Formats: structure tokens, C-alpha cells, sequence
């Protein structure tokens, strides 16, 4: 410090003014990257991948901050992207816009827990009347367009443009095909990328969507013992020898000749073991290959470790490596294992589909996979926005309709609150704004336009803006009375996880 | 590199403020938390005194010296260190005041000790002896646990503190080493603060459905090889001897069917059903088809255990060990009069629970699996040896500066020596006092002036102790508040500031070597 | 421009004052030394007075401002205390300085000061005692008063001299003496001496034999505008101008010369007889050798060299009225000397006037040889007459040394100020303020300030007995006991212009530059 003693890369300074900062320019990032908008971020990977997105987490993963104020708060977002879809991009711009207004209050010169509480307070108020926002609720899970209108959302929240037969897809997915009653299950629903066709050509496989070719002859039956393998064909011959070729000479032909009936072997004890489809992790064997073309058995000519990770995940199967006759512990669990052109590539189908073990497996055509994926980002979200786990999920504005909605309320409270306490109560309901400037500004237009008129609309739950031209000159959609809603959940959680980072991540100095 | 007397003290008081500073709240509900992502270089979240300092690799010798001494109190108390860093520095500025004017070094340091006494007497004088009920611990509990985290949080964890020392406090150990057993588990929320009167099981045995609701507990606490192993292995392992490997093959499940039997008849002499639950816990693995046949007799057969559990099992249980089940008598084993297997998460957590006789309780948090977490854990563990002084200590006194100004008075309102002298040290000595309430008041709001004038005025008015409304900066009665000095506690960290400020007043030179 | 704000602004303030005053500590009380300030004359100015050395040179400060302002009317004033008013401000500064530097309002903290004042003024006038216009009385303050001022032994040698100044007084009404200071310096073989004569005298006489050496009968004419002219009140012009203008100016003198001491002798023979009585002309400028020696073969006493302003006390002393004329007369402006004398000590001539019909004034001869002495010994003499006349003027005064610091101090019971802190803090600062006089002194000799002080209040933390620092050993005793007393003027004003000026701090948040 003043000394050479102890450890904080935070406090003076860095409390108040750095850490904002720190908690300042990536909710700046994310202000519009939530919510409807044309805001896109380029991202390079460690493979040095470009690729856009609007979504946090990919760029958030790669983004490391000496501070912890921009590092430890994400984990919110994710916590929030554990309990949901997206909302995720606006958990943190929620935290960082209403936090450095109480650097102002630390300009104002007001106290820690003097700041503090009227959020907490008043975070309560939100999710007081949060409830008195639900404008309705998710009644057919099973319908598409029950859903679809929520979909779009996420995928909204995320990015603008495609949000529609995405969130028809994504119904046409049939998140119908589970309960959703405490019972769903994206294991089950995969988003499998065909790189080819179009994504409006993009479908869902109900059953397992493998890209990887369906190797040889299809699964001896369709509840198929599946041999998942690591390395099941490393070869059965070692060459080494006075040339490890020939010194005596009809010692080659042997093994040569003796590697391939081991790989019969092998593949006669992937029939004798049991397994209607053998899975190789490693690469198939040609001539085992030709035996489990024999045997029929189905193969994988090879196996991403996520292929044989799904495969030993569902089937209840065990990626090994095996030089030896096999041995089945992965054996079956789909009860129908097929092959698919989708994209018009051999796709290994599995499915059984219980309605709980029930496989709807995404299968995305189309030319690009950066495409695909940040699609897959909304699409991601969609699903698992759809995923409550509420089949009731008290559909609450989408667009954040509901923000202006508790701006005037909660302030207004804020209002009536006394002391210090009013700020943090009044700054509380002031933390709205913040994305109907955001996405104003790619709507084009300012924000007290905006709010004056998210004010002015008042007490609606759903007049509210984003990417429009009604987001702009109006300060008016229907971000509830179009078809866009929201689960009442990830508000309550949007709300609450940023809101004690906010208070908390201030509180230290160090 | 050297620096002399003055030029010595100087680094030594100068390192303490900005130091000392930061913990201006460490103490009660208004302390603010702080954050390592520097101590060893990684992410986390603490408040205390001592723990902070050991927690930060601390470069100077003034934060590294008193570590070791304040290393004494968080042994002691745990918290309290989240304290007495605050009049230690005020105390070094004090007596440099004088030297600053001049004054002999030797003299205030001499005259902090009568005053050391004189206050320490006024302990005497100001501790308030209360009969400890689960409530007084209650607030004892939220005390220290608000100088730890939110009342709030102080909430859900003041029961199973309060509740956990209660059956210690059947026991009649003034100490705990025992029901200090706590546990963490995955949650979303680290708010879930779980108390089992017995015991939690990490380890589930590789066979689920053995027992899954185990009623009547009976705990053979086992190192025993159920599984020696099943095919080949020689001693119970693998060697250079295939003549020995020859014998030793077959004897192995034999060796553990017969453990297995010794299981199947004990489980049947244990219980005669499955309805009566029953445990068997090894120290090791076991072959699961050992479990397959014992999982299908009613027992929860459990493996690879950790001899720190197996205690609490042979203990709070009164569970037994034995290296051969054999049969042992159905209450040859010790009990838990319900044994709950829970899987949070993936793992099932096997609550052995109201163990019999139990002199170890159970503290489970779910949380999101954090520094928060591990915020909780600390947090609730140290306020566990604070609310245990008040088990010690009958005297029990309320925090919030309620002390300080009626004790740092007397000491001021009378020279204790009516020496210049003395009071040259005590004048230094019983100001420091005050250091607490009066940045937490205004820590919290107002100036420390009013409150003090009122705190002072207020015990001279009342000679109740009345103290601050830790987020307002108001005084308020603090022994009904709540907040609340164990005699242990306080008593101890006074020591404790003013025994290490002396030699280091001392240190009238220091040379960089060795 | 440059503007300096809040605690930037503050500070320099402060600064500047608390340590160009820690810089003066070597003084206050006899156990103080000298402080040497040459000026820009490279005059050597050895001073125990605060008074002094503030506006004669002193490092450029904005703050050097207000302190020649506030030090100087405590010299006007009481003529003391001013080595004492440099002291308080920054002790109470440095510890109200505290609750600013704890953030605190200089605002706040200067009501607990004017709050506290009151109890110590009040405390002055509580443990004040009449203490009587007694010369002896008078000397233990003189003793003391000087002491305050300058050192002991000169403190101590002028006591004599000092009362005796302000004994001689007409039931005058000043906290100072004017006429009794008449200054003479002369050149000496002893630096510190000072010759007491009653009543004013004149800085050069002229001396002749048959000149009368105490006339007790001296019909004073006052005369101006000297031989040199023929009976005229108004000084007529010269030729010098040529070697030979200047030969034929210089005869007609004579002339000019005896119509005066014609003049002069026939007044003589008017109102004196002949020689009956004796006679004085007091020629303010030189006597010419011929009327010097006529006027002198008169009975006649020409005196040579008086001042105009020597002419002013002349008139007052025997009664009588000036003249500017050599000229015969009304006697009745002939001023009566009980007695004119003129004393020669070396080389200069001291017309002794006494018997002065107004004994408003006396004389006080400096002695040095070295200016520095002749300086600063007539330095202490000037500012302790105006102290201790104050314990003359002031029937009241009270007890210096300590005796009463720590008592204020002991009473002033801080917390009884419960208001806010406005008072309660300022208060603080207050009996810290006060006791910067027992510091300095307990502080110049050994052992700590504290030391003794500690003493001191443990002392008369036994109350009633009054206990300070004597003054020279550091160490403790009761001022009232021998009698070593500030004046009533010196103690009551004195927190005045402390009190206001630290103030003046407080009410400074700002200064542009």
C-alpha cells in the first residue's frame, strides 16, 4: 500500500472509480447485444475463430479482467443462463447501469450500506409487484405457437432478425415432445448442425441427429446394444521385424493376413458381445468394417469425444479403447437407431422417444456453421427460455415492457421512501432505462424520446421498445400484446442475481 | 536498510492506518466485506482481522507481525480480530502524540499498563454476567455473525449455531471440537443453512437402492476388506509370485463372502427385516456384489470411508470398528435414530442423523459452491468459538462502543494514576478505546462527535450500555440490541492491542538483514 | 487566475501559521531567550517581544498578514501579552486543526472556541484579585511583566526604573506611559543601564561657567529661531552660497546675535532682577559663543539643543509658555523650574527640568555602549511600561506564571458543552490553547513541557492552590505566591485577539490567488 504490504487490486480508487469502470464497459458491451436489436459483436476464439455474437457468455468466457468487479459478476449471468435462456444479456448491463449511479451517490458521498439497501429493498419491490406483471401464462406447451411467441424472445433478446420461424422451429422442434412438467430434457433435444441447405431448410430430427456417417449397414435392430468406443480398431498388427518388413521373409504374411480376422474377431465379438451398433471413437477397420458389414453391425467411422460424450451419455454407453473382442457395458438405451439425410449427409438417428427418454434432436441445415451457431446462441436460449419447468410460466412483457412499468411504481415508492434510503430506492427504479437507451440507440433514436414516452404510455406492460421503428419515434410496441412475453421466472432472477453483485461487488475494496 | 527511532516508528505507525483503515468495517453488521483476487493471486470474498492478514501474502512487518499475535485472538474468539487492529493504530497514535511533542518512548509505553489494568479492571467492573439461553446465544449468534455477514444471513445460521452448542452444552464442554462438523452443498443459493443433530455422508456406495431410508441406524463403522478383491490378487494385490498367486486366487471372495455373510448374518441379527434400517460404512472399497447381496438384505453397505467421519460415526452415534462383521448385536452398533441417504446434485449425502448420543452436529449449507460459500462457512465458524466463549464466559456485554467511552471514561474522566505520567500513557491508552463505535457510527452516518457525546453522556445518564445502530451511527442500548462482547472476547483482544504495542514502540531501529 | 480550495486552501493557511509561530517558541517568559531579527538596517535585534519581531521582517505569507494585525494592538493594548499572543492560535489550531484533519467544520470547531472563551474570560475575571497600584505590588509585576517581554536580568534592571515611571503619574488615565517616557541614549561602558530622572529632560544643554549649574528660580524662555537673527520669530534666509557671500554673511551675526541677548539679558533684568534670581533661556537651537558667554555673565542658564518636542514637555514641566524669540517678554510665558538643572554625563548635556509643575512625565536614560543594547534596552523599557503600567492602571490584575493556566483548564469540563461538538470540540483546543503558556516555559527548560505541565494541573488538580511553571526553571509554582503577575490587561484582552484570528482561519475555506 502506502507500505509493500498485503494484496487488493481494488479500494480508493478502484473501488469507486475503477471498479465501475471495470463494471462500466462490458454491460456497456451487452446493452445492446440484449433485448430486439442489429447490434452484432465479432468474436475470435482461441482458435482464433471469427464469429459474431450477441451473446455474453462466449464473449465473457475469453475476457479476463485483473479486477473481479468484471469477472466475478458473470457468473450471475451464467447462474441465470443455469436457471434459463437468455435475459442472460441483460443480467449484467442491469447490475453495471444501476451501479454507477451510486458512484454518483459516492460523489453524493453516500454510504455502503446506505446504498446498498434500498436496491435489496426495493428488489423486493420488484419482485413484489414482478407478479402483478404477469399479463399471462404459458398454456400449451405442446402448441407451436403458444411457444413460438415466447421463442422469439430469447432469440429477440438476442438478436432481431430471425427470431420467428426460430421460434416456430423450435415449437416445430416440440419442446411439446416433453412434459416441461419438471420433466425436459435438452440431452434429448440437441441442436445438431448440418453444415449445408439453408437454415430455413434447417429442421429438427426427433431422435438423435449424428451429422457423422451412418458407417456400413444400418443397426442390426433398432433398440440398438450400442458399443460406444473410444478406440475399438487401433489395428491388430505390429510390423516391426529385422526390416519391420521381412528378414525372414513369411513371417510378414502372417500377421498382416492375422490382423485382419482379430479385427473379424473383434468385430465377430461386436456381434458376439452383443452390440447392434459399434461406435468408433478411433477410426473404423476396413476389413472389421467389412465384417460389421457382415455382422450388419452399424459403425461410426469416428467419433467426436461430444459424439461418443451424448452416445456414453444417453445410451448409457462407455467410450473405450479396445484391442481386445469387445466387451458390451455400453449396450442400448434408443429404440430406434436410424440414418437420416438432413442437409442430404449420412445423420446416425437415434431415437427413443418416451415423452421423458422422447428425442427431439434439432438438426440444423445450412452453409455456415457461424451462421448456425449464433443462431445456436438464440437457439440455445429459446429452448431453455422455454425451459421454466413452469408449464405455467406466467408470461410477464417480453422486451422489457415491465421495466418502465416498476420505473414509475418502484420510484415512485422510492419517492415515498425517506433518507439516504430514497436514491437507492430511487435509483433502483431508475436502472430501466438503461436498455430502452440501449436499443434506442439501434432503434435510432434517443432515450428520453424513449422514456419520456415509456413514461408517458405509463402503467401498460407493453408498450416498450428495442430494434423498431416503433422503438423509435413512438416509445411504443407491443412488447406483451404482439406475441413477445416472458416467463415470469428469469425476471425474478434477471432482477435479483445482478442486483446483489451490484450491492455486493462494491462492499469490497480489495 | 535501516531506520532509526523516530525514523523506526514511524514505519511501524505510519503502515498501520491505511491498514487498520480497511477494516473500519470488519465489525459488526456495517462491516464490508473484501476481496481477494491477490492473496495467493485467486477469487475470493472475506471479512476478519487475522484471517484477511494471513489470507493476503502481506509484505510489511507491521501487517506481518501482529498476524501472529492476532493469530491468537481468531484461535481464541475468531472475531474480535475483525476488531482490535482498529485501537491497536490509534493506540500507536497516541503515544507518538507525546514523543511527537517529545516524551520518552519508555514512559508511555509504561504508562499503558495500569491503564491496561485500570481498564481491565473496568472489565471487570462493566462485564455483564447473563445466564446463556438459546436466545442470548441467539443474539450472541447474530452478533458475531453480523460482524460477519447480514443479519439476514446471521439468521438462518444463528439456529443451527445456537442448536448445535446446545447439545454440547449437554456435554458441559465449555469448548466445541465436536459439532463443529459442517457441510457445503450444491445449490443455486448459498442461503440454505441445514442443521443435522447427527452426522452427513459424503461417500454413496457404488450400489444405489441398498437402503435408501436407513430408520433405525445401526453403524458398524468398518475398515474391514469386503472387498479384498474378486480374481487374482495375491496377498489382496498383485506380486512376483505365481506360485502364490496359485493359492491365493480363490480365497479372496471367500474372505469376502465371508465378510459379506458376516454382513448378512449381522444384518439379520441386526435386524431380522428390512424394515429396521441398517449401515455398514467401510474405510475402503467393497465389492458391489457383496453390496448386491447385502444392498438386497435391508442394509446400506458404504465403502472408501474417511477415518475423520468414521469418528463422528463411532462417536455421535457411539458407532463401533471392527475389522471382521462377524455378528455384532443389533445395538452392538452405534445409532442414529434416523439415517436419511440424500442425493443433492448427483451424490446422495447420507444424513446419519440424531446419531445417538451425539456429541458432533451437522451443518449443511446448499449454495451456488463459491467463495460464497465459502463466505458463509467462515463466517458462521468463528461467531461458533465467539457464542462458544459465552458457553465459557458468563459474562457476556454488549458490543457497539457500549464499552468503550465507559471504559475509555473512567481511565480519562479520572487520571487512574492522576500521574501526568500514567496518564501520558493512559491519556494515550484509554483514547484508542473509542476508535470502534465512532468510525462505525459514522462508518454508518453521523459524525462520531454526537454519538460519542451521547454514548458517553448516555452511559452517564444511564450507565446502561447503550450502542450504536451499527447502519445508522445512533446510539442505542446495546445489551437489549443484541450486539454483545463475550468477557472472553473483549477482555482478551484489549490484552492483546496493548501487550504487542509496546516493544514495537520499541523498536528504536531496523536493519534489513539476516 | 489560481484559486486554492478546501484543505489545499486551508493548509498553506495553517501552515504558515502554526509553524512560522512553532518558529518564536524560543521566547515568552524569562526562561525564553532573545530573538535575533536584523532587518533590512542589518541591524542586530536580539528580542524576547512578539510585538517586534512580526513587522520588521518576516517570511513573505498571506498569513504574515493578520498577525502583524492582531499582535499589534496587544502591544497597543496591554503593551504585553504580544510575545504571548504568538503561542495560542497554533496549539489551538494544530489540535482543532485534528477534528478538520477528522473532517470536521472549521465552522463547528470555531463556535466551540468563541463558547469557550467566555468561561476563561470569566475565569480570568474569576481568579483575578485586586492587586494594588502598590510600586512594590507593581515591581513583582513589573519584574514579572518585563519577563514575559525580555530577559530576567533586564527584566529585573529596569524594574527599579519602571514603577518609579509610572509612581510619578498625576492620577494619569493610560494603560501606558507617555511623558513618562523621555528617552536619552547615551553611549556608555555599561550596556544595560538605564538613568530614572523625574520628568522630562533635554537632549543637549549648553554648559558654561558662569552659567548657573541648578537654578531653582528658572524663569523658562523657551527660544527658537536663534541669534542668528534680529528679533524675529520667523528664520530669515543666509548667503553661504560664494566664498565671499559666506564672509559677509557671518559678521552681521554678531548683531543679530546681540539684539537677542540683549533682548535675552534685559529680560532677565525685568522679571529676575539682575542676576538676583536665577534665569534660564532654553535656545532649542545652538548659543552662540558670545550670547553663551553673555547671557551667561547675565545669571542667565542658555540652555543649547532643546527639541521641539523637549519644547513640547519644557512648557508643562515649569508651567510656563514657549517662545521662538529670544526677545523681552510677559513674564508670565517665562515658565517657573523649581528647578532647571543641566547634568553632563560624557559628552552630552542634560538640561534637568524638574520640580515639573506637571510631573506627567520622567526621564529614562538608555545606556549602551552598542547599538544592539542601546537598541533592545530600550526595547524592554518601552513595551513593559505600557504592561506594567496596566498593573498601576489596573487596580485588578492577575496571577502570570502559570498559576491560573491549568485551572481554566481543570474547569472548562468539556463535555458540559453538550451541544453538538460545535462547542464540545472547540472547547478541546481551548484549554489546549490556554496551556501553551505553561508549556513554553516548562517546555525552554528541562524535563518535557508535559513533564511539568502534567505537574502543574496534577498540582492544581488539587484545586485551589494555583500552580505554574516557574517561570525560569520549567518546573512548577504558584504565581500568586511571590507575586509574579500578568496584568489585568495582559490576560483578560489577550484571548480576544486569539479567539478572533484562529477564527479568521476557520472563516477562510478559500483563497484566490
Amino acid at each position: 500500500m502506502l507500505k509493500e504490504g498485503a494484496k487488493h487490486f481494488s479500494g480508493l480508487e478502484e473501488a469507486v472509480y475503477r471498479n465501475i469502470q471495470a463494471c462500466k464497459e462490458l454491460a456497456q458491451t451487452t446493452r445492446t447485444a440484449y433485448g430486439p436489436n442489429g447490434m452484432n459483436k465479432m468474436v475470435i476464439n482461441h482458435l482464433e475463430k471469427l464469429f459474431v455474437t450477441n451473446d455474453a457468455a462466449t464473449i465473457l468466457r475469453e475476457l479476463e479482467v485483473q479486477h473481479p468487479a468484471a469477472k466475478m459478476i458473470v457468473m450471475a449471468s451464467h447462474m441465470q443462463e443455469q436457471e434459463v435462456g437468455d435475459g442472460t444479456n441483460f443480467v449484467l448491463v442491469f447490475a453495471g447501469a444501476l451501479l454507477e449511479l451510486a458512484e454518483e451517490l459516492l460523489r453524493i458521498g453516500l454510504s455502503v450500506s446506505e446504498v446498498i439497501e434500498g436496491y435489496e429493498i426495493a428488489c423486493r419491490k420488484a419482485h413484489e409487484i414482478l407478479p402483478n406483471l404477469v399479463c399471462c401464462s404459458a398454456k400449451n406447451l405442446r402448441d407451436i405457437d403458444e411457444v413460438s411467441s415466447l421463442l422469439r424472445t430469447s432469440i429477440m433478446s438476442k438478436q432481431y432478425g430471425n427470431e420467428v420461424f426460430l421460434a416456430k422451429l423450435i415449437a416445430q422442434a416440440c419442446v411439446s415432445i416433453f412434459p416441461d412438467s419438471g420433466h425436459f430434457n435438452v440431452d434429448n433435444i440437441r441442436v445438431c448442425k448440418i453444415l449445408g441447405s439453408g437454415i430455413s431448410s434447417s429442421s429438427v430430427l426427433h431422435g438423435m441427429v449424428f451429422k457423422k456417417e451412418t458407417e456400413g449397414d444400418v443397426t442390426s435392430v433398432k433398440d440398438a446394444k450400442i458399443a460406444v468406443y473410444s478406440c475399438p480398431f487401433d489395428g491388430m498388427i505390429t510390423e516391426t521385424k529385422g526390416t519391420v518388413l521381412i528378414k525372414t521373409a513369411e513371417e510378414l504374411m502372417n500377421f498382416s493376413k492375422g490382423e485382419e480376422n482379430l479385427m473379424d474377431a473383434q468385430v465377430k465379438a461386436i456381434a458376439d458381445t452383443g452390440a447392434n451398433v459399434v461406435v468408433t471413437g478411433g477410426k473404423v477397420a476396413d476389413m472389421a468394417l467389412h465384417y460389421a458389414n457382415k455382422y450388419n453391425i452399424m459403425l461410426v467411422r469416428l467419433n467426436s469425444k461430444w459424439d461418443l460424450r451424448r452416445l456414453c451419455k444417453t445410451v448409457g454407453a462407455t467410450a473405450l479403447p479396445r484391442l481386445t473382442p469387445p466387451v458390451l457395458e455400453e449396450m442400448g438405451h434408443c429404440d430406434s437407431v436410424y440414418l437420416s439425410e438432413v442437409g442430404d449427409t449420412q445423420v446416425v438417428v437415434f431415437k427413443h422417444e418416451k415423452e421423458d427418454g422422447a428425442i427431439s434432436t434439432i438438426v440444423l441445415r445450412g452453409s455456415t456453421d457461424n451462421l448456425m451457431d449464433d443462431i445456436e446462441r438464440a437457439v440455445d436460449d429459446g429452448v431453455n427460455t422455454f425451459k421454466v419447468l413452469t408449464r405455467d410460466k406466467r408470461l410477464v412483457p417480453g422486451g422489457g415492457a415491465t421495466e418502465i412499468e416498476l420505473a414509475k411504481q418502484i420510484t415512485s415508492y422510492g419517492e415515498t421512501c425517506p433518507g439516504l434510503e430514497q436514491y437507492a430506492i430511487k435509483k433502483f427504479a431508475e436502472a430501466f432505462e438503461a436498455i430502452p437507451r440501449a436499443l434506442a440507440e439501434n432503434s435510432g433514436v434517443k432515450a428520453n424520446e424513449v422514456i419520456s414516452k415509456l413514461y408517458a404510455v405509463h402503467q401498460e406492460g407493453n408498450k416498450n421498445v428495442g430494434l423498431d421503428i416503433e422503438a423509435e419515434v413512438p416509445a411504443v410496441k407491443d412488447m406483451l400484446e404482439a406475441g413477445i412475453l416472458d416467463t415470469y421466472l428469469g425476471k425474478y432472477w434477471a432482477i435479483k442475481l445482478a442486483t446483489n453483485a451490484a450491492v455486493t461487488v462494491l462492499r469490497v475494496d480489495q | 536498510e535501516v531506520a532509526r527511532a523516530q525514523a523506526a516508528l514511524a514505519v511501524n505507525i505510519s503502515a498501520a492506518r491505511g491498514l487498520q483503515d480497511v477494516l473500519r468495517t470488519n465489525l459488526g453488521p456495517k462491516g464490508t466485506m473484501k476481496m481477494l483476487v491477490s492473496g495467493a493471486g485467486d477469487i475470493k470474498l472475506t471479512k476478519d482481522g487475522n484471517v484477511l492478514l494471513h489470507e493476503m501474502q502481506i509484505q510489511h512487518p507491521t501487517a506481518s507481525l501482529i498476524a501472529k499475535v492476532a493469530t491468537a485472538q481468531d484461535d481464541i474468539t475468531g472475531d474480535g480480530t475483525t476488531s482490535n487492529v482498529l485501537i491497536i493504530g490509534e493506540l500507536l497514535k497516541q503515544a507518538d502524540l507525546y514523543i511527537s511533542e517529545g516524551l520518552h518512548p519508555r514512559i508511555i509505553t509504561e504508562g499503558f499498563e495500569a491503564a491496561k489494568e485500570k481498564a481491565l479492571q473496568f472489565l471487570e467492573e462493566v462485564k455483564v454476567s447473563r445466564e446463556m439461553d438459546r436466545e442470548t446465544l441467539i443474539d450472541v449468534a447474530r452478533t458475531s455473525l453480523r460482524t460477519k455477514v447480514h443479519a439476514e444471513l446471521a439468521d438462518v445460521l444463528t439456529e443451527a449455531v445456537v442448536d448445535s452448542i446446545l447439545a454440547i452444552k449437554k456435554q458441559d464442554e465449555p469448548i466445541d471440537l465436536f459439532m463443529i462438523e459442517i457441510m457445503e452443498m450444491k445449490h443455486k443459493s448459498e442461503t440454505d443453512t441445514s442443521l443435522i443433530r447427527g452426522l452427513v455422508l459424503d461417500h454413496g456406495a457404488r450400489h444405489p437402492d441398498m437402503k435408501k431410508r436407513v430408520e433405525d441406524a445401526y453403524i458398524l463403522t468398518c475398515n474391514v476388506s469386503l472387498e479384498y478383491e474378486k480374481t487374482e490378487v495375491n496377498s489382496g494385490f498383485f506380486y512376483k509370485s505365481a506360485e502364490e498367486r496359485e493359492k491365493l486366487v480363490k480365497a479372496e471372495r471367500k474372505f469376502i463372502e465371508d465378510r459379506v455373510k458376516k454382513i448378512i448374518e449381522l444384518k439379520r441379527k441386526v435386524c431380522g427385516d428390512s424394515d429396521k434400517g441398517f449401515v455398514v460404512i467401510n474405510q475402503k472399497g467393497i465389492d458391489p456384489f457383496s453390496l448386491d447381496a447385502l444392498s438386497k438384505e435391508g442394509i446400506v453397505a458404504l465403502r472408501r470411508a474417511k477415518r475423520r467421519n468414521m469418528e463422528r460415526l463411532t462417536l455421535a452415534c457411539g458407532g463401533v470398528a471392527l475389522n471382521s462383521f462377524d455378528d455384532l448385536s443389533p445395538d452392538c452398533l452405534g445409532h442414529a435414530g434416523l439415517v436419511y441417504e440424500y442425493t443433492l446434485g448427483e451424490e446422495k449425502f447420507t444424513f446419519i442423523e440424531k446419531c445417538n448420543n451425539p456429541r458432533s452436529v451437522t451443518l449443511l449449507i446448499k449454495g451456488p459452491n463459491k467463495h460464497t460459500l465459502t463466505q458463509i462457512k467462515d463466517a458462521v465458524r468463528d461467531g461458533l468459538r465467539a457464542v462458544k466463549n459465552a458457553i465459557d464466559d458468563g459474562c457476556v456485554v454488549p458490543g457497539a462502543g457500549a464499552v468503550e467511552v465507559a471504559m475509555a471514561e473512567a481511565l480519562i474522566k479520572h487520571k487512574p494514576s492522576v500521574k501526568g505520567r500514567a496518564q501520558l500513557g493512559v491519556q494515550a491508552f484509554a483514547d484508542a478505546l473509542l476508535i470502534i463505535p465512532k468510525v462505525l457510527a459514522q462508518n454508518s452516518g453521523f459524525d462520531l462527535q454526537e454519538t460519542l457525546v451521547k454514548i458517553q453522556a448516555e452511559h452517564s445518564e444511564s450507565g446502561q450500555l447503550v450502542g450504536v445502530d451499527l447502519n445508522t451511527g445512533e446510539p442505542m442500548v446495546a445489551a437489549e440490541v443484541g450486539v454483545w462482547d463475550n468477557y472472553c472476547v473483549k477482555k482478551q483482544l484489549l490484552h492483546s492491542c496493548t501487550v504487542i504495542a509496546t516493544n514495537i514502540l520499541l523498536v528504536d531501529e531496523i536493519m534489513r538483514a539476516g
